[PDB]
């Protein structure tokens, strides 16, 4: 049915540029308006403005007044936020809509982007285990720690796939420009050390 | 705040009404738009932007004749699009300048089935437009009546 | 380029029908409408109908309601005009163009831009002729100077349409064609051309 | 149904001159659109919308009027520029087409360059006989001729045909031709 | 602008209660204001259009209500599908300003944190650094704070923490932090601890 297509995600550095698309199709392309909005980190959503496909008359927020500039491409059925003087500040998700009787009707996937000067790292790993006694006596918990890395994302596995239950993987927090992550798995204190464990960690960006 | 159209025909401060006369397509396909674009026809300015501010809205808009007939449709307005004729009455325009500035309203309606021939006839009433306005200062609230005429005739392939 | 291609010029019987096709070519064929205007003595110019590709639909002349209907085949970028039963008044040359009314255009332009080269109609019940050619030559008076003037006749031929060359078309300036004329139920034409002495 | 009327059917004007063609209709329309059709040649838009060249269209052709009086205007006249124009209007159904206004460039006067020729033998077989005589390249259009026989006048076989005016020379040509037995 | 609150970020559920979400204008909108549902995964859709307007393909459990400056959301039966997050939304004029969200949980029985604690690996201290690290899962509800401890004395600097979303197999929450010194500052002291409550 009615559907928007938007470019893929983009890595971007500081003091730079960007342009992202939305590809309409399904309707009539002129006959409605597109909107733009940002979501933050701490999703909070704010409004960008709109274009009428019709003759690009254009209508912008206050606050992305200089920065933000919309453009359509009639032909083909596309428009385009064009989004400069990139900082720290404008990594979000960018979403395009439509809007009918007042409301965002229909909307894209969402492009996400990051603004970071840094550049790839590989991820070092180290292992967590109990010190001179256990926690709990039943349970033991083993713990992974992935640290300094660049970009995102990186998945963790135990015993590649093996330990399905009982694994916890927090979301991943910037530090010194450059990514940490930890797991945790929770096995039967019979089982470990009698049972070996292995946390295996891959960084597509960086082929590891 | 007064309005004023592309021919220089006036509505004074409180309200009034005014005709219209449209230039439009002459063949429209079925499956097709006719665009009726009044925004570059209809021009509203406000006389103290240092005090008040005026908000402006379509409080409602119908169809006539052909169009009533042989069309459906939609308006678009500020942001968005609505149903023609409207069922209620939409958001508000800012107007805050001294200098003419359009009134953006545009009607996109599309041949309905057992639709053919002379789908609109030269000079005849296609829509009457109501133009709203409210002031933040005091408890004006005028109605600006636009009175929509086509200015040829209009054909439909069967 | 954009090119609209007809047929040749046609003689038929008075209550007869013809089709003419009007074949499209370097655009979109359905993109745009398609006209249909007939031509009669030569100067008279006068609207058949419109016609919309996507869906078929057209738009007559009331004038023409029941002589002409147009039909279209997208499947080989075509249109036709039918003219049901012809008389002596339907002869005229027939023409299609192509028109960019049928949806909105930013910069009004609605209008028939293109056109194709007519087809002429010619209803009689007289019978074809082929011509008769006598070659024109000077006489023995010549007083020739730089250049010298010869020429063609063609006599006796029906319907009106026929084409002089002269040296294998390898001339095209420097030459007169003259038009036709009736003659006791037959045409006759000239032509004629000037040539450096040789 | 809107009737436009061209007044007059024939014009003429000089090389270089300013001239205007005039369309009136019988009822108000909105638009007038210009069509030009060259000799043997099917007709080509030329103004839209009362005032807009179209493309390609060289700038010295202008349109204007309103209501029911428009005119069409060529600034200054070449010799390409000899052909009938047409008025044209849709914005009232059926759409109608003008009378048409033929235009004709006035140049210098030139003497007619005369041949005769007598039948050739390929007629001179069959019986009958046709002699051919041509008048090329001449201004004005306007021109008699007449033909005599061993002393005498012929006042009957005589036809007589013109062709358009050129658009390189802005001249004219004839041809006449007198059809006998043996 | 019009400045749009919602009363309560987080709102506690259990499968087939009736849930309202309650939205505030700062000033009178007259009706256009829309409600949007953003799932866990990020997709955005509308629910609801000029204050009670099913859009097309919403399921029929939700409703919409109000008028001036106070309107209403209410999903009649709660499900699993309807776990996510709703936004308010005004487009009475220009700029269009959203609300600030409020985000559906289940109720769960409560339970206390499994809390652990990590000395620093040998290979950190091979390159030169060290980071103890606290874990704590499965407690309930979210809210916990988590203090740090060094030698008897307090510490509130060097301190990443990690929250997970809700789970969806038992509705509990978990937690980590990590406290991350350089080598020699860390071989300086002897006792690490975590208490969190
Ligand atoms: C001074 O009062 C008038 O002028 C202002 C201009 O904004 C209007 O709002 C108001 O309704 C009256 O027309």
């Amino acid at each position: 049915e009615i559907q928007l297509q938007q470019s893929g995600p983009e890595r971007m550095k500081p003091g730079a540029s960007v342009k992202i698309s939305c590809k309409a199709s399904g309707y009539s392309f002129t006959t409605y308006y597109i909107h733009w909005v940002k979501q933050s980190h701490g999703r909070s959503l704010e409004w960008i403005g709109y274009i009428d496909p019709f003759n690009d008359d254009t209508n912008y927020n206050q606050k992305f007044k200089g920065k933000a500039t919309l453009t359509v491409d009639k032909s083909s059925s596309t428009a385009y936020m064009h989004l400069s003087s990139l900082t720290s500040e404008d990594s979000a998700v960018y979403y395009c809509a439509r809007s009918y009787y007042g409301s965002l009707d229909y909307w894209g996937q969402g492009t996400t982007l990051t603004v970071s000067s840094a550049k790839t790292t590989p991820p070092s790993v180290y292992p967590l285990a109990p010190g001179s006694a256990a926690q709990t006596n039943s349970m033991v918990t083993l713990g992974c720690l992935v640290k300094g890395y660049f970009p995102e994302p990186v998945t963790v596995t135990w015993n590649s796939g093996s330990l399905s239950s009982g694994v916890h993987t927090f979301p991943a927090v910037l530090q010194s420009d450059l990514y940490t992550l930890s797991s945790s798995v929770t096995v039967p204190s019979s089982t470990w050390p009698s049972e070996t464990v292995t946390c295996n960690v891959a960084h597509p960006a960086s082929s590891t | 705040f007064a309005c004023k159209t592309a021919n220089g025909t006036a509505i004074p401060i409180g309200g009034g009404s005014a005709n219209v006369y449209v230039n439009l397509a002459p063949v429209v396909n079925v499956g097709q738009n006719l665009v009726v674009d009044l925004s570059t026809q209809i021009f509203c300015h406000n006389d103290y932007p240092e005090t008040i501010t005026d908000y402006v809205t379509l409080q409602r808009g119908s169809a006539y004749g052909g169009v009533l007939s042989n069309f459906s449709g939609t308006v678009k307005y500020s942001g968005s699009s609505y149903p023609f004729p409207t069922t209620s009455e939409t958001p508000r325009v800012v107007y805050n300048s001294r200098t003419d500035k359009p009134w953006p309203v545009a009607l996109y309606l599309t041949p309905v089935s057992s639709a053919g021939g002379v789908a609109i006839k030269a000079g005849s009433l296609i829509a009457v437009l109501i133009l709203r306005q409210t002031n933040n200062y005091n408890s004006d609230d005028f109605q600006f009546v636009w009175n929509i005429y086509a200015n040829n005739d209009v054909v439909v392939p069967t | 380029e954009v090119l609209l291609k007809q047929s040749g010029p046609e003689k038929v019987k008075p209550g007869a029908s013809v089709k003419i096709p009007c074949k499209a070519s370097g655009y979109t064929f359905t993109d745009y409408n398609i006209d249909w205007v007939k031509q009669s003595h030569g100067t008279s110019l006068e609207w058949i109908g419109h016609l919309d590709p996507n869906s078929g639909g057209t738009v007559y002349n009331q004038k023409f309601r029941g002589k002409a209907t147009l039909t279209v085949d997208k499947s080989s970028s075509t249109a036709y005009l039918e003219l049901r039963s012809l008389t002596s008044e339907d002869t005229a040359v027939y023409y299609c163009a192509r028109s960019t009314m049928g949806v909105y255009r930013s910069d009004g332009y609605y209008a028939m831009d293109y056109w194709g080269q007519g087809t002429s109609v010619t209803v009689s019940s007289a019978k074809t002729t082929p011509p008769s050619v006598y070659p024109l030559a000077p006489g023995c008076g010549d007083t020739t100077g730089s250049s010298v003037t010869l020429g063609c006749l063609v006599k006796g031929y029906f319907p009106e349409s026929v084409t002089v060359t002269w040296n294998s078309g390898s001339l095209s300036s420097s030459v007169h064609t003259f038009p036709a004329l009736l003659q006791s139920g037959l045409y006759t034409m000239s032509s004629s051309v000037t040539v450096p002495s040789s | 149904q809107i009737v436009l009327t061209q007044s007059p059917a024939i014009m003429s004007a000089s090389l270089g001159e300013e001239i205007t063609l005039t369309c009136s209709a019988s009822s108000s329309i909105s638009y007038m659109h210009w069509y030009q059709q060259k000799s043997g040649t099917s007709p080509k838009i030329l103004i839209y919308s009362t005032s807009n060249q179209a493309s390609g269209v060289p700038s010295r052709f202008s349109g204007s009027g309103s209501g029911t009086f428009y005119s069409l205007t060529i600034s200054s006249v070449e010799a390409e520029d000899a052909a009938d124009y047409y008025c044209h209007q849709w914005s009232s159904y059926p759409w109608t087409f003008g009378g048409g206004t033929k235009l004709e460039i006035k140049r210098a006067d030139a003497a007619p360059t005369v041949s005769i020729f007598p039948p050739s033998s390929e007629q001179l077989t069959s019986g009958g006989a046709s002699v051919v005589c041509f008048l090329n390249n001449f201004y004005p259009k306007d021109i008699n001729v007449k033909w005599k026989i061993d002393g005498s006048e012929r006042q009957n076989g005589v036809l007589n045909s013109w062709t358009d005016q050129d658009s390189k020379d802005s001249t004219y040509s004839m041809s006449s031709t007198l059809t006998l037995t043996k």
